[PDB]
C-alpha cells in the first residue's frame, strides 16, 4: 500500500522491492509504455486508468443524452485582446479556477478574437496548480482544436466549446488551471481587464476584479508563468450530472426477410451491440428498417462521444488496450505462489482479463481461480487472486499485466490501486 | 558420397535451385541468410549490460528503436556508440551512449543464417526419371523463411554411388565376381 | 512420525561441504562433507566425523553450429562465442581464386570442370 | 548446460534432506560448493524473530 | 530501501528507524558534516559522493 | 572493520555493489550505532565515487 503511492522509479538499475509491485497510475515510471500492447491512458485526477477511442455505413441521432450540462462559472466580461504567445510574435496563456464541491466537468468554453489558417490547431489542455498558486507540469485532459472547429468573432460573440474524451473529475478545495498551447503566432483571445471599457458597452468599464478567484497567466515555454492579477479570460466551465439511461437512434435502412432475422440474431445485449435494442419496421417489403439502442448510463461517459455525430461504425467500435508494467527482477527473492489485487470497474459489455509473466513477456500466463469480490463503492468493485502460481520450484521474475477491452465506444472499463505481491510457501 | 557446402546464389525472381548430383537420398541440412524485421525484446535489469537475441546466429544489426504506437519511431539509438553487437549473439550495451531504461521493451531487426526446416522453409520435388532425374529445393511456402536476395545457400547432402564388377572364371569351372571401388 | 508430522526433516548442525580436489582419478573431483547432525524422516542421524565424496567430471558437449561473423581485412581475429572450446569442426568462407589454368575439353559446346566444385559465380 | 543456464536437479522425494548442492566447472578441476541445508529454529530464534517483527511493525508505524 | 528515498532527519531528539541506517545522498540532514574526519562533497543530481580537490 | 571479504555483485558498467554479512558481536548485544566511510586516492585526477549506502542491524 505504501509503494502504491510511491510513483517514481529510476531508469538505470532501479533499485525496487522485493516481491512488491504495486502502480497508483500517477506516473509513467512504472509503466512500459514503449511495449507494443500498450494502450491504456492514464487520468492523473482520478488516479484511474481507461481506454481512448481509437477509429480503427449509417448515422445515428443521440436522442436521450447520458447526461445534462449547466454553466457554473461564467465571467462574461472582456475588454481587450491578448495574443497567446505574446513574448514570441514575429516583430500560451492560462486561467485558473477552483470548485467548492467534486464536480464533474464535461466541457469548456472559450472566446476567440481571431485564429490562423485552415491547417493551424490549438491544443487545450487542464493542469493542476501547485501549492505555491502556479500551473505544474502535471495535465489531466488534452485535446486539439482545428481551425474550422474555433469560432471567432469581433464583439466576444462566438462561443467556441471544448469537449475532452475523458471527464475531468475537479476536487473540491483544488486549484486548477486551463492552459491553451499554439505554435502558429497568428491566434488571440478576449481578456477582462479591471478599469477597461468593455467592448460591446464602452460608456461601462470593469470595476471590480473579472474573476475574483482566478489569475491570467502568460508564459514563452509553458513553464514559467508571468501572472497579470488584474485581468482574466472570457470564459466558461460546464459541469455535469448523469441520468440513468441513454438511448441512440439511427437513420432508416441482404434482402430484407433475410436480413432482418440475420439482423436481429445479433444486435443483442450480450454480443458487442450492447444495450437493449430495439427496432420497427414497415410491412410491403419496405426497406425502412429504423433501429434504436438504449443503455445505461454513468459518470463516466465521454462526452466528446455525446457532442459529436454518431454512426454505426464509430458507435459499437470494440476498442482494446492494455496496461503493461515494467520487467521486475526477482532473483534475490524467488518465489512460487502470487497475490494479485486490483479494483476495476465493469459496465455491460467489458473485461479486466489479470496476466502475468515469469519469463520478461516471451509467454503470458493466466490465473486459474477465480477472484474473491468485495464491493469498494458504487462503482468499483475489489478483485483478488491468491494464487501457487508453481507447484515445485520458484520463479525469479515478475512481469504484471492487465488486458482491457469493450464491445463498445461509450461503456468502457477503469481500473485503479494495482497491487501484486509475491511469496514463497 | 558426401556433398558439402554446395553453393548456389539465391535468386528473387526463381526460388528454385538444383542439386550436382543426381541420385540424391537425403539433404542432411539447407542453410541460408535471413533477415527477422522488428523483433521485441526486452531490456535486462542489469544497466550496460547484455540482452540475448533469439537467434545465436546473428552477424548484422540493421535498426534497434522503440515505439509507442505502430509507425511512430519515439527513438533510434545509434550503432557503434550507444550498442554493439558481441558474439553474434547479444546486443551489448557497454558503449558510452544512450540506452533503453531497466525493463523497457525495444525492437530489434537483424541478419542471422537459418537452418531451413523441410517440409516449412522448403519442399523438395523431382523433374525427370532415370539418371537424368534431378532434385530441386523450391522455398515454395509463403510462410516459410526465404533467404536475401542475391546471397549464396548453401546445401548439405549425400547421394548412392555406382559399382563396377569384374566377372571370373578358373581352370576349376567357377565363376566368381570380384566386386570395385563403389 | 511424530517428530516428521510436527517438524519434519531438519538439519542440526553441521554438514558443510568443502572441495579438496585429492588424486584418487583424474575423471573426479573429491568433495568433504562436515561431521553433523541432522533429524530425517523423524529418525536422528549423528554422523561424528566428516564423510568424503567424489563427483564425476563433466565431459558433456554443446555443439555450436553456423556461428556467423563479418570477416575485416583490417582485423583478421575473429572470436568464438563460448569459452570452452574442445575443436573446431569446420570453418568456410568465400575464396577468390585468380588466374587458373583450365584445359578445354574435346567435345564441342560442353563442360569443363573446375579444380573446386563449391563455385558460385565467375 | 551452460554455466550461464545450468540449474541443480529438481526432486521432491520426501525421504532425502538436501544439503546442499555442487556445481563442477566444464572439463575442470575446480568446483563450486554450496550449503542450502534446511536448519531448525529453536524457541530462542523465533523469539528472535517475533521481535524483528515488532520492530519492523514499530517502523512502519 | 524505502528509508534510502527519505533525506529528512530531525534536529532535537529525532525519532530513527530501529536496526536501520540509510543514506541516500540527497541531504545533508543524515550526515555528520561537523565531524573532523568528514570531508566528502555531496552530487545531489547524482545521488553521489565523492572527493573534491585540495592543495597541500 | 570487518573480517569478511564482501561478495560483489555488478550494478553498471562503473558501479560495482559490495555487500558485508556479519556477525560482529560472538556474545551479547550492542545499542548504538554510528555508520563510516574512508575515501582515498593516490592522484588527483582518479577519484571513487559512492552511492546507496544501506545499513541494517540484526539480533541473531
Amino acid at each position: 500500500v505504501n509503494a502504491l503511492d510511491d510513483g517514481a522509479m529510476e531508469g538505470q538499475n532501479p533499485l525496487t522491492l522485493r516481491s512488491v509491485f504495486s502502480e497508483g497510475f500517477i506516473s509513467l515510471d512504472k509503466a512500459d509504455i514503449t511495449h507494443p500492447d500498450f494502450g491504456i491512458v492514464f487520468s492523473f485526477e482520478d488516479a484511474e486508468a481507461t481506454l481512448a477511442y481509437t477509429e480503427a455505413h449509417i448515422w445515428g441521432r443521440l436522442i436521450s443524452a447520458p447526461f445534462t450540462e449547466e454553466r457554473t462559472i461564467y465571467q462574461g466580461q472582456a475588454s481587450e485582446t491578448l495574443n497567446v504567445n505574446p513574448y514570441n510574435i514575429p516583430n500560451p496563456l492560462a486561467q485558473s479556477f477552483q470548485y467548492d464541491e467534486n464536480r464533474t466537468i464535461s466541457s469548456l468554453g472559450l472566446y476567440f478574437a481571431s485564429k490562423g489558417d485552415k491547417q493551424s490547431n490549438v491544443v487545450i489542455q487542464i493542469r493542476g496548480m501547485g501549492d505555491q498558486g502556479y500551473p505544474n507540469k502535471t495535465i489531466y485532459a488534452e485535446t486539439v482544436m482545428n481551425a474550422d472547429d474555433i469560432k471567432v468573432s469581433n464583439n466576444a460573440s462566438a462561443e467556441t466549446r471544448v469537449y475532452f474524451d475523458d471527464p475531468m473529475m475537479a476536487e473540491g478545495g483544488k486549484e486548477y488551471a486551463i492552459v491553451i498551447i499554439t505554435e502558429n503566432s497568428d491566434y488571440t483571445m478576449w481578456v477582462g481587464t479591471r478599469t477597461k471599457p468593455k467592448i460591446d458597452k464602452p460608456n461601462e468599464v470593469i470595476s471590480g476584479n473579472p474573476y475574483l478567484q482566478g489569475v491570467l497567466f502568460s508564459s514563452s515555454n509553458a513553464s514559467t508563468w508571468t501572472p497579470h492579477q488584474n485581468s482574466d479570460l472570457k470564459f466558461g466551465i460546464y459541469t455535469s450530472k448523469f441520468n440513468e439511461t441513454a438511448t441512440i437512434e439511427f437513420e432508416p435502412i441482404k434482402l430484407i426477410l433475410d436480413d432482418m432475422a440475420s439482423s436481429t440474431t445479433f444486435d443483442q445485449l450480450k454480443w458487442e451491440p450492447i444495450g437493449n435494442y430495439q427496432d420497427l419496421d414497415v410491412l410491403g417489403l419496405a426497406r425502412q428498417v429504423k433501429l434504436r439502442a438504449t443503455f445505461e448510463s454513468n459518470r463516466y461517459i465521454s462526452p466528446l462521444m455525446s457532442s459529436s455525430d454518431l454512426t454505426f461504425t464509430t458507435f459499437l467500435t470494440e476498442l482494446t488496450g492494455s496496461y503493461v508494467g515494467r520487467a521486475i527482477d526477482m532473483t534475490e527473492a524467488p518465489y512460487n505462489t502470487v497475490r494479485f489485487s486490483y479494483e476495476a470497474f465493469l459496465p455491460k459489455g467489458t473485461k479486466v482479463v489479470p496476466k502475468y509473466s515469469a519469463d520478461d513477456g516471451k509467454t503470458w500466463k493466466t490465473f486459474t481461480k477465480s477472484p474473491t469480490t468485495t464491493r469498494a463503492n458504487n462503482e468499483f468493485t475489489r478483485y483478488v487472486i491468491d494464487e501457487k502460481v508453481k507447484s515445485s520450484g520458484t520463479n525469479t521474475k515478475l512481469q504484471v499485466r492487465l488486458d482491457l477491452s469493450t464491445e463498445n465506444s461509450f461503456l468502457r472499463p477503469r481500473v485503479r490501486r494495482l497491487m501484486v505481491t509475491t511469496r514463497d510457501e | 558420397g558426401t556433398a558439402e557446402n554446395e553453393s548456389t546464389i539465391f535468386n528473387k525472381s526463381n526460388n528454385s535451385i538444383s542439386l550436382a548430383n543426381s541420385p540424391v537420398k537425403e539433404i542432411r541440412r539447407v542453410t541460408g541468410q535471413v533477415l527477422i524485421e522488428k523483433e521485441r525484446v526486452t531490456r535486462g535489469a542489469q544497466g550496460d549490460g547484455q540482452d540475448f537475441l533469439s537467434n545465436n546466429t546473428a552477424f548484422e544489426i540493421v535498426k534497434v528503436w522503440t515505439e509507442t504506437s505502430p509507425g511512430v519511431t519515439t527513438k533510434e539509438y545509434k550503432q557503434g556508440e550507444d550498442f554493439r553487437l558481441t558474439d553474434g549473439q547479444t546486443i551489448d550495451w557497454s558503449p558510452q551512449g544512450q540506452e533503453p531504461s531497466g525493463g523497457t521493451s525495444y525492437y530489434v531487426s537483424y541478419k542471422y543464417n537459418k537452418r531451413m526446416e523441410a517440409g516449412k522453409d522448403y519442399e523438395v520435388t523431382t523433374q525427370g526419371e532415370g539418371l537424368s532425374k534431378k532434385w530441386y529445393i523450391n522455398f515454395t511456402p509463403s510462410n516459410g523463411a526465404k533467404p536475401i536476395d542475391q546471397t549464396v545457400v548453401l546445401v548439405d547432402y549425400t547421394y548412392y554411388l555406382a559399382r563396377k564388377d569384374s566377372v571370373f572364371i578358373n581352370k576349376y569351372g567357377d565363376i566368381a565376381i570380384l566386386p570395385g571401388e563403389p | 512420525e511424530r517428530t516428521y508430522d510436527e517438524s519434519g526433516s531438519y538439519k542440526v548442525n553441521g554438514f558443510e561441504l568443502f572441495s579438496e580436489g585429492n588424486a584418487e582419478d583424474d575423471d573426479h573431483v573429491s568433495v568433504v562433507v562436515d561431521a553433523g547432525k541432522a533429524y530425517v524422516k523423524g529418525f536422528k542421524v549423528d554422523k561424528p566425523v566428516s564423510t568424503r565424496i567424489s563427483v564425476p567430471k563433466s565431459y558433456d558437449l554443446g555443439t555450436a553450429e553456423n556461428e556467423s561473423t563479418i570477416f575485416n581485412k583490417s582485423n583478421n581475429s575473429i572470436s568464438l562465442a563460448n569459452s570452452p572450446v574442445k575443436e573446431i569442426r569446420r570453418v568456410t568462407g568465400q575464396v577468390l581464386i585468380e588466374k587458373e589454368r583450365v584445359t578445354r575439353g574435346a567435345q564441342g559446346d560442353g563442360q569443363d570442370f573446375l579444380s573446386n566444385n563449391t563455385a558460385f559465380e565467375i | 548446460n551452460i554455466m550461464r543456464l545450468v540449474t541443480p536437479p529438481l526432486n521432491t522425494d520426501p525421504e532425502n534432506l538436501q544439503l546442499g548442492t555442487v556445481t563442477v566447472l566444464p572439463d575442470s578441476d575446480e568446483a563450486v560448493c554450496i550449503s542450502f541445508a534446511i536448519t531448525r529454529l529453536s524457541m530462542e530464534d523465533l523469539q528472535k524473530v517475533k521481535t524483528r517483527v515488532d520492530n519492523l511493525e514499530y517502523n512502519q508505524a
